[PDB]
């Protein structure tokens, strides 16, 4: 499946993902193509900040659903 | 909110390949029925060994 | 991968395996450890004995697994 990843400054991310994906590895996802790192990487959606260990299905991320991106610091 | 939560209803999404459970709750599971093949099959064991030996003594 | 065989007699075999690999195979890499000929081992998966020209693949044996095993007389 496929989702989306919107940055706070003009990008939005096109992810190639699986249901049973880590929040963990979707953040090395986010790296292959960004260069930032899983750990200076916020993931939302619905309202929650997204768990590393918990995975797209435990929040109910389906087919297109987007996401945001807040970088750490 | 829908029919999607988890069926332990720890508040997670389930997942249709997991049965209906989430990520965590169907670990659990999954270790739950991993239990019990390995306690049935240390009885299979059991059953071959007792057969294995009877076999032997009822040679000599 | 790795699969674990445990004893009757309080031994917990550990092998490298891959879903490939025969039976056969794998009692060869139990004599590889324990000396046992693998003429004289029977294994046990979910309350069958492991046929010897079949793969660990065919008997859904995955990470972690863990067979039995019981000697032949
Ligand atoms: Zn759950």
């Amino acid at each position: 499946m496929q989702i989306f990843v919107k940055t706070l400054t003009g990008k939005t991310i096109t992810l190639e993902v699986e249901p049973s994906d880590t929040i963990e590895n979707v953040k090395a996802k986010i790296q292959d193509k960004e260069g930032i790192p899983p750990d200076q990487q916020r993931l939302i959606f619905a309202g929650k900040q997204l768990e590393d260990g918990r995975t797209l299905s435990d929040y109910n991320i389906q087919k297109e659903s987007t996401l945001h991106l807040v970088l750490r610091l | 909110q829908s029919e999607l939560l988890c069926k332990k209803g720890c508040g997670y999404y389930g997942n249709p390949a997991w049965q209906g459970f989430c990520s965590k709750c169907w670990r659990e599971e999954y270790h739950k029925a991993r239990q019990k093949q390995i306690q049935e099959d240390w009885e299979l064991a059991e059953r071959l060994q007792r057969e294995e030996e009877e076999a032997f003594a009822s040679s000599q």
